[PDB]
């Protein structure tokens, strides 16, 4: 009974999406000149991690970054001078994600322990101490992002994403609807919406305040491992295990372009954009990071400097540099 | 499946703009901020922190 | 025979030695990941063998035409030869001891293997080689014989010749030989019964290492021992015995010199982990 | 540049604390516990929220045991985190050949356990990682083998209903699932009542694994 109604609604949604597809992005992007061969070379090699690096996050000041690794250390670097600012020992050495607060006062963490830990970077004594540990997720915590000093949104392997109040350590809002493991998460520039790509090969758009799924995006054949908003917050790009990256527009409510090549057979571990969003940086299992042209799907460069799989990737807020970490226990700043 | 049907109905009654307009806005943003991107046009090494 | 054979045989080694030992240096130089205890030993061995290799072309020239480079350069090439020759065998003994610690005391020997590695490698390898070079500094001079200038280790009498040949045998052959033999024979015994594939590969590689070291260095030092006994009048034969013993020393000296190109194969190129490191460094 | 010199000095001291912590971690044994029906929270932890880490020291050697039973999510998305453990302790209940899953009535419990063992043994991450196999309830299995034939699981079992032969047959069936016989080993133990013998077996198996890893590291093969 309800299955037929769901199928009819899905067919109507597909028809509405197809009606809006007047001209493709590739059709109208032929006019603009292609981006030249983008050559970035490693400026700084941040050494000190002794295990696979699973995540990193830049600071808002675009100078300090936090990196998480399987050796149980959360290291805050000074990318300008390569100096290590902090080295936080973690309770569980199974970290899958880390975040850096926009104010710069806190760093988040989490992984197979199902717990998001907040560390106070700025203490009167001068050390770093656990501000609070957030518990309540049932599967592994795969991503976490700070809305502000008091709110953090986490995505977990229990197919749900949750919004937390760090002061009281309780889930203000729980986002449900994904079928598979939610593997990535990206906040909008205005922190009013966020997208999550899950193992159900689908991406969903959520309202932080209201708490329901605004839109659902499909098209990927395999698990979605990465997701990232466009700089203006009206679009996002996903990286999946089918060796494809795709761009979805929130207003158009459907895909516009696919970033794939026949030479690439391995999944994408991380995606990111440039300051203008022209370049779609993407990390791959083939030990390399590929620079795409977001407007015309053409490859514009390769950041091949890692001995192992590139697991994490990020671009500074001012756009000066891109940092790639990998399973070979090295971070590299490219400029 | 009442919740799923309600969610599908809620997601169906939204205003979808044409793909051409969304792509044009995306492109307009890309060229509007082209000069401020340090990765497209490299900055002089004098003003390069790295 | 003598003119043609020596330089030809002293050039095959130089080409292989400069390439084989150079390749290990670049692979270790271009290694992103952290060094292990065996990597540091391998770097030491590569540097020592490289010094020996750059020493050879002077001996080759001498064999073609006797020394005319000078007198300071003779002392420089004798000191370099002695440093490289003693440090190579001492590093081999140290590698043997490290492998003994890693295989026998696998779980409770990690701090000893690094204390050993850095501290004791310099103290027990590089320092005694320099002390052994000190008499090389005092007794290496150029002397003219007939109308030809030949330079070597010149001594006041045969007693100094004999005592320095005996100390050469002891340092070069006996101390590294005993450490390498005892350690690798204890290693092989613990790997003989096990039927695992990797343990069998390790056992055959260890046997290869022992055989290579002793087959490389044994005939040369046997000839040196016979020569020293000859100089002591303890053995008395016809002059043909002296000339044949000298031709044996000269013919097995090149076989001993083959170590500086065999070692990169045995201690670096045969290993699988070093192969993988070389594959990464290449790309 | 007083502030910059202070920053460099603190960076050097934290980097020198990182290196000693890395040495301490490298002097550790990390074992991953896996199991199908009883999930592996058997006597393995009795001997001595997402992941349960158990620390114990045996003969001057410190072990870390990771129990991943509470991770009900998809295993392919986090199993690579354990690439690099010293060994895997797989636990199999011997007295499960005639038992069936509550989720699927037509699925044999022991067949599901064998499928899990096969799936993790041939996983691309665990190619060089040896597996320690624990066969539990050996006394209960011996008691149960009289009344019921060992054919609910192995119709091809051409052997007597004796504990020794049936147990050896089961062990061989598990050991035949190792596709890559030459790069990893499977150590099998029939867990007994005394808990100082299971940990002794784990210690010996880890010692063998460490010896082989050292052989690879030392360039001896
Ligand atoms: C001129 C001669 C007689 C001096 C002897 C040279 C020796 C002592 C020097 C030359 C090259 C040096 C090696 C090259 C680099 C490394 C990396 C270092 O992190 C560990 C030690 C190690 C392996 C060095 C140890 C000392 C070394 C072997």
């Amino acid at each position: 009974q309800l299955r037929q109604e769901a199928e009819q609604l899905k067919n109507q949604i597909r028809d509405a999406r197809k009606a809006c597809a007047d001209a493709t992005l590739s059709q109208i992007t032929n006019n603009i000149d292609p981006v030249g061969r983008i050559q970035m070379r490693t400026r700084r090699t941040l050494r000190g991690h002794l295990a696979k690096i699973y995540a990193m996050h830049w600071g808002t000041d675009s100078r300090l970054l936090v990196s998480a690794s399987q050796d149980g250390k959360l290291i805050i670097w000074d990318s300008y001078t390569t100096n290590k600012v902090h080295a936080i020992p973690l309770r569980s050495s199974w970290v899958m994600t880390c975040a850096y607060a926009p104010s710069g006062n806190y760093v988040a963490c989490g992984g197979l322990d199902n717990i998001c830990s907040i560390y106070n970077l700025k203490t009167r004594e001068g050390n770093v101490r656990v501000s609070r540990e957030l518990a309540g997720h049932t599967g592994y915590l795969s991503c976490c992002r700070f809305l502000d000093d008091n709110q953090i949104v986490t995505s977990s392997g229990d197919t749900t994403c949750a919004l937390w109040d760090i002061e009281t350590g309780q889930q203000t809002t729980t986002f449900t609807g994904h079928t598979g493991d939610v593997m990535s998460l990206s906040l909008a520039p205005d922190t009013r919406l966020f997208v999550s790509g899950a193992c159900d090969a689908s991406a969903k758009l959520w309202d932080v305040r209201e708490g329901m799924c605004r839109q659902t995006f499909t098209g990927h054949e395999s698990d979605i491992n990465a997701i990232c908003f466009f700089p203006n917050g009206n679009a996002f790009a996903t990286g999946s295990d089918d060796a494809t990256c795709r761009l979805f527009d929130l207003r158009a409510d459907q895909e516009l372009m696919t970033y794939s090549h026949d030479n690439i057979i391995c999944g994408i571990t991380s995606v990111s954009f440039s300051k203008s969003g022209r370049l779609l940086l993407a990390g791959y299992d083939d030990f390399n990071c590929n620079v795409w042209d977001a407007l015309k799907a053409d490859r514009a460069g390769v950041l091949a400097g890692h001995d192992n799989r590139v697991s994490c990737l990020g671009v500074t807020d001012d756009g000066m540099a891109v940092a790639t970490g990998s399973w070979d226990s090295f971070l590299k700043i490219w400029n | 499946a009442r919740k799923l049907v309600e969610q599908l109905k809620m997601e169906a009654n939204i205003d979808r703009i044409k793909v051409s307009k969304a792509a044009a806005d995306l492109m307009a943003y890309c060229e509007a901020h082209a000069k401020e991107d340090p990765l497209l046009t490299p900055v002089p090494a004098s003003e390069n922190p790295f | 025979f003598n003119k043609i054979f020596l330089p030809t045989i002293y050039s095959i080694i130089f080409l292989t030695g400069i390439v084989g030992n150079g390749l290990v240096i670049l692979v270790m130089g271009y290694q992103k990941k952290l060094r292990s205890m065996t990597d540091k030993y391998r770097l030491h061995l590569s540097v020592a063998d490289l010094l020996f290799v750059i020493t050879l072309p002077f001996w080759a020239v001498d064999a073609v035409a006797n020394w005319y480079f000078g007198n300071f350069l003779c002392k420089a090439v004798h000191v370099i030869y002695t440093v490289s020759l003693y440090s190579s065998v001492l590093i081999l003994a140290f590698i043997s001891l490290d492998r003994y610690l890693a295989i026998v005391h696998a779980t409770n020997s990690q701090r000893p293997r690094k204390l050993l590695a850095e501290k004791v490698v310099y103290v027990g390898v590089w320092i005694p080689a320099l002390l052994l070079t000190i008499p090389d500094f005092i007794f290496a001079n150029v002397s003219e014989a007939d109308d030809r200038y030949i330079c070597d280790r010149f001594y006041p009498n045969d007693l100094w010749v004999v005592v320095f040949q005996f100390q050469h045998i002891m340092v070069g052959l006996i101390l590294p030989g005993i450490v390498i033999l005892s350690c690798y024979c204890i290693i092989i015994s613990k790997l003989s019964h096990s039927k695992g594939h990797q343990k069998r590969k390790a056992l055959k590689t260890t046997v290869i290492l022992i055989l290579a070291f002793f087959a490389c260095w044994l005939p040369y030092y046997i000839g040196i021992s016979i020569d020293s006994f000859i100089l002591l009048e303890i053995i008395k034969q016809g002059c043909e015995f002296e000339n044949t013993v000298h031709k044996w020393i000269s013919i097995t000296e090149a076989l001993a010199f083959f170590h500086c190109c065999l070692n990169p194969i045995l201690y670096a190129f045969l290993g699988a982990k070093f192969k993988t490191s070389a594959q990464h460094a290449l790309t | 540049s007083a502030e910059d010199k202070a920053a460099v000095e603190r960076s050097k001291m934290i980097d020198r604390n990182l290196r000693e912590d890395g040495e301490k971690a490298a002097r550790e044994v990390k074992l991953l516990l896996l199991g199908a029906g009883e999930s592996g929270k058997c006597t393995i932890v009795k001997q001595m929220t997402g992941i349960v880490e158990t620390h114990f020291t045996f003969k001057d050697l410190h072990f870390k045991m990771f129990d991943v039973t509470a991770q009900r999510s998809e295993r392919k998305k986090w199993i690579h985190c354990f690439e690099g453990v010293t060994a895997i302790i797989f636990c199999v209940a011997l007295s499960d050949y005639d038992l069936v899953l509550a989720e699927d009535e037509e699925m044999n419990r022991m067949h599901a356990s064998m499928k899990l063992f096969d799936s993790i043994c041939n996983n691309k991450w665990f190619t060089d990682t040896s597996i320690i196999l624990f066969l539990n309830k050996k006394d209960l299995f011996e008691e149960k083998i009289k009344k019921s034939p060992l054919t609910i699981c192995y119709p091809e079992y051409a052997g007597s209903n004796t504990y020794e032969e049936a147990a050896a047959y089961i062990q061989c069936q598990f050991e035949d699932l190792n596709k890559r016989k030459d790069t990893k080993e499977i150590y099998t133990h029939f867990t007994c009542s005394t808990d100082t013998k299971n940990v002794q077996f784990v210690f010996d198996a880890v010692t063998d694994v460490i010896i082989k890893n050292n052989l690879k590291d030392c360039g001896l093969f």
